[PDB]
């Protein structure tokens, strides 16, 4: 007689899924929900892109010759290069990493002189090593030292106030001789000690010749806060100090600007731009990104149990 | 599945209805015909889209670099690091196949259970005027043309209208 | 829900029924009346309680300060600490809404289950003397009185008594 | 369980089935018999197994030694390590505990399905030949032999055969 | 005809909830997850609670004049002010916050004297920096000085031996002078050299002059073990050593202690008392407390789909 | 009336478990997810295992006597014991901690002369400190010292270019005599002045009389780079460097080692072997391991529930 026979849909051949209890079963469609795609370049478009080149991040503070294009910038995302370069000078940054992840979120830096003028001694200490128009020294710093060879260097203080509404980035160097008889001859003999006093920051520093080097050091002055250098030589000086702008991202990447793709997500091979919540291309990101998970492939069903017909 | 419907007492999918996702195919003295069936299709899609409203497109959580991949940090803070990094790539691994296996367990039953609910449905409309044959088919116990047919696939099947005609076909002995 | 009962066939439900969660309404010569049936609805809440115990009231175990308010810390073990925390918070975050999620979704298709179980009993227990109507409720094909849906509540219902008065009256 | 069959309707479970997880137990006139069903215990036994074959030997990722246990390193990086390490306990222990207890549920429920499914095949395999009880068993109304016992449990019973008997039988 | 129909209740008004399949399904009823109610007091009931206030933690140690009234404290739970210093006379502790979570879970500290006597010197060293009634010094230490002005520092040599079962804290410190001409003020000529040596530590210290201010070092002393100190000027000796009492929690907090209120979570702001799995207030807690989400609230559902008519 | 009825198995003693609805339900089988049985060894079936001892881990590099037999080892396991010590005259490493971490993973290490000769000086240099067969030195390094007592030590310069495919790890330690006297005895008087330079590396390094000690310092050299020594005295020279050879596990325990036993998941106690995801052993593990639990159990479910009759 008459009836009525009630079923579903399938297909030829469906994507195999897991579940709780099966292995590669097959249903009707499924959807991948982990990210493999990557733009191998930095999407900056709807952005305001630095790329700092031979510039190192650090370098942007105390200015050497390859940083003169970036003593000022304004950033929403900073690219670090391979080649990038803090110091012309040998030397390095105490606490580098951190002050690195500082500046990757700063939003880029303003400069302002901290008014500081020097009476009964030289100011024009420069080096070969950090030529810019012919011998000079990073541009927002001082070279001090003694009027003469071996002649004693005073007993000097120096206070800075900060005057604005946000913290003050504060620099300084340490000059230690290539040997104690330079030592001598550029700041006069006898032991030498810096100190730098805030009130929430107290440290001093002895030099320690024997191989030429400037080491830099910082602080973060609060607002109204007061700064105070007492140093008898070995001294670099800063001429200017730093405030930050606003709001950026920090990338490290060879890879290529292109300003045709926008992105959120960055890592040292790109981009990664997705909707999804899992990605499996790099660990190490920056931005808004999906979680890193170790798996290739992750099929969501998004249909039944597909059973084809026989 | 959990209900015995799809992959269970139904032997196998209609590969010819492409205009939904569940279906009626009836047959009669005019011929053979298969119709898709609107509300258990939408009720299965919006469930679907529910979980993917869940997952896709959804605001990441923020990200910054810890690592210096030009030049290597100090060792004993830069193990530590990495010891975190691993620890959380395994709890977020762990994460993302629990939760795809169990929405899939769910998707797969949750198709199951709609299927089952359409069959429910239709066994109820019929009443006494037809009986399941264990196929997922209903014998239907009068002449059921193809008007017929379109009111029990749209809910306006009344069967007090066929009653009588069904109890004759149905108890073929004598009543006392 | 999975069972299709609770929003389901069952069309909505009664804002009068405040004895228990769910319940029987019969129509007779006498008139109509409603009671909750005790069984179904103790076994949901059972179910219910049994989540809040497991999610209320645990032990959880200490931790300490790591950071300083006051004095800031070195600047590299403070960025990692920072970096530390916040994963967690996501992590836990996830977590949390996920596991609402999912115990919302169980304890909606629990309720419907218990529906279901509940109007499966009464359907076995009518026998041949009652056809289901596809809306919840089940057409008696005899005269069943207050003490006669007593019996059914009850469960103490004997078929067999009615069962030649109501095969008389499905046929003709 | 979801599905009110095991712990339900069906009063108890049946201690001398060892032939497998469900059965069937028939009353004739040549006496009683028990049997077990190949293919609903094969469902619940794979499904069993698909779980345990998630849980059980897995490949981990490997962890150094950050801490010392013999040379005491700097007490601020270690008690960043121990704050870090309780937080990962606090962590897996959630997990864990969260999916042993989820994992039980669909387990019980899973069973609870596949008795349901066997009681719903015989009820439409027997068409208008037996009536419910009430308990898990159905009232045949013919008289049914030790064969014909068998071609209810292996799905050759054929309704035709016995529903003229069986009609006058129900009235 | 008669007949009996089953099902269930319902409210007028629900609650919107979230599954996995919808977003603000309503139901009969609801419980929140999310702990957004805070106590703005440190609930000190149960407890022993030490309040630093104007002391430093790490100045019960040395003892400057801020910190005379928490020399032997014991308690259960230690809260830090904003206010408190640790030293008077400038200067600073290596390790400093290494320290501090050390003493945060020591239960308090006990004092007992290391028993150094001193001849050929003078030990009655006194700065006007640290005031108590006139010139004065910390009052756990010792300043060593030459007999008189640029007078020679003999060299020393001092010993201690831990007689009890736990570790001891030893404290010591290193003078560094305004001058080259201070040093061999309060001291002799020449270079000065201390060195500190125990089974599993040894450390020499040189002082740098040209910035007034003290450093303080320490180490944890096992039982039966000995401190030796070997030192020719330029620097301030213990007198006294502590022992640690036993359990304790370290808060630091703005807000108020209150003894009527019970609670066992703690942070800034103050105290959560709560039996639910999560909290909004804080993300930087201590104790033992429920884990911080992002989220305002998470309602779970303890109640069936609410169908009205 | 004849009847067929339907039902399951069940059995007389089931087990106990939870889920999220019930705590303490009884279902027909169930087994164990959580890790309670520890092996009290360190298994070593298929690996190659390096039982340090006396022998301190920094100490392979160096070569005090207890490390003669550890100068040159390849392995995949190396386990460090509390009695290992890295010195045998007074002295400590620089970041001694970092170099531990990256010598747990080197796979070993292979030494390679540096080339360094010398003339006008002495290179036998010993001290009663580290006894071999009477008074002896560090194994891979020469301490070097003028002529005679009091005598001038020449100033001089060693370089050496790393020729190899890997990074080679270079030690060399400062010399801080007893006194000012014993460092001119030593070396001869005036200052003592010790550089160390690479492309990556430049340190400066100052003796401090009065202490008795050898510090070591180190830095990893890249291929075809160039290590230069600046000095005139207190300088403690190289006479060796060292290449790692490939990937390995560090591990410390109090535990003896097992070749008849085999595991990936190591601690303190001893070796966890289990295919559970989860173990309640200890928290502090190393390896591939089961992640650690606070629960001592959790059964999973392997059977329906359990009505008995
Ligand atoms: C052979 C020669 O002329 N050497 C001079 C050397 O030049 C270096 C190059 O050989 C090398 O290839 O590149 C490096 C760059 O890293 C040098 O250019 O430079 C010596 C140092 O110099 C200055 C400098 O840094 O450029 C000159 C500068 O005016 C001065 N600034 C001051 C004083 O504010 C600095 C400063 O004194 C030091 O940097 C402080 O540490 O030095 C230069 O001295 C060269 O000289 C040789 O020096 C030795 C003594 O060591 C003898 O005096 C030789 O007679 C002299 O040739
Ligand atoms: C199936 O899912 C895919 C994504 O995986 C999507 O592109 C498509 O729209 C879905 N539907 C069909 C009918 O293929
Ligand atoms: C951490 O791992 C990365 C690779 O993911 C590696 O490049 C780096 O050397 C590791 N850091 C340390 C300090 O071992
Ligand atoms: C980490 O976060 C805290 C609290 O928000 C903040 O006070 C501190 O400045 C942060 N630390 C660093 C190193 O940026
Ligand atoms: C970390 O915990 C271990 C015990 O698991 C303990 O021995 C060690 O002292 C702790 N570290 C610190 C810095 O307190
Ligand atoms: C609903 O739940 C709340 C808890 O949020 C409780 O206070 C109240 O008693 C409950 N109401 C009913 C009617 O059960
Ligand atoms: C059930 O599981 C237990 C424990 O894992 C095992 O020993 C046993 O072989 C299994 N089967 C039965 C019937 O007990």
């Amino acid at each position: 007689g008459d009836k009525i026979c009630l079923g579903h849909h399938a297909v030829a051949n469906g994507t195999k899924v897991n579940t709780l209890t099966e292995r590669g079963i097959e249903v009707v469609n499924a959807t991948e929900t982990v990210e493999t795609t990557n733009i191998k370049k930095i999407c900056t478009q709807g952005k305001r892109p630095t790329d700092l080149g031979q510039c190192g991040l650090l370098g942007t503070l105390i200015g050497p010759p390859q940083c003169d294009q970036f003593l000022e910038f304004s950033s929403d995302l900073i690219i670090e290069r391979r080649e990038g370069t803090d110091i012309c000078y040998p030397g390095r940054f105490t606490n580098e990493e951190s002050l690195r992840q500082i500046l990757r979120r700063s939003g880029g830096i303003g400069k302002e002189s901290m008014g500081f003028t020097y009476s009964g001694i030289r100011t024009n200490g420069a080096t070969s090593a950090c030529t810019r128009s012919g011998s000079s020294f990073y541009a927002e710093m001082k070279w001090l030292l003694s009027n003469s060879d071996n002649a004693a260097f005073p007993q000097m203080t120096k206070a800075y106030r900060n005057p604005r509404n946000k913290p003050a980035l504060i620099i300084w160097g340490v000059h230690h001789s290539e040997s104690v008889s330079e030592q001598t001859k550029l700041y006069g003999s006898g032991n030498k000690l810096i100190t730098v006093r805030s009130s929430k920051y107290q440290q001093s520093f002895t030099p320690n010749p024997g191989a030429r080097r400037i080491d830099f050091h910082w602080l973060l002055l609060d607002p109204n806060d007061t700064v105070t250098f007492t140093f008898n030589g070995a001294f670099i000086a800063p001429d200017r100090t730093s405030f930050f702008r606003g709001e950026s991202l920090g990338v490290q990447s060879d890879a290529p600007l292109d300003s045709s793709c926008r992105g959120d997500c960055f890592h040292s091979g790109g981009t990664i731009v997705s909707s999804l919540p899992f990605q499996n291309i790099n660990s190490r990101t920056v931005g808004k990104c999906p979680r890193y998970v170790k798996q290739k492939s992750l099929l969501l069903a998004t249909g039944m149990r597909n059973v084809p017909e026989k | 599945g959990l209900f015995g419907a799809i992959a269970g007492f139904i032997e196998n999918g209609w590969e010819g209805l492409i205009n939904g996702w569940y279906g009626f195919r009836h047959q009669n003295a005019q011929g053979e015909g298969t119709a898709a069936d609107y509300k258990s299709t939408q009720s299965a899609i919006d469930q679907i889209t529910g979980k993917l409203n869940r997952l896709i497109g959804k605001t990441n959580q923020q990200f910054e670099l810890i690592d210096n991949e030009f030049n290597e940090i100090e060792q004993q803070i830069g193990n530590v690091i990495n010891w975190t990094r691993d620890a959380m790539t395994e709890i977020w691994s762990y994460n993302a196949e629990l939760l795809v296996a169990m929405e899939n367990q769910h998707t797969i039953d949750l198709a199951d259970s709609e299927m089952s609910k359409l069959y429910e449905r239709v066994k109820k409309q019929l009443r006494e005027n037809a009986e399941e044959d264990g196929t997922g088919c209903f014998e239907i116990f009068h002449k059921c043309d193809d008007q017929c047919m379109e009111s029990i696939r749209n809910n306006t099947y009344d069967h007090t209208q066929y009653r009588t005609e069904s109890l004759q076909n149905r108890i073929q002995i004598d009543s006392g």
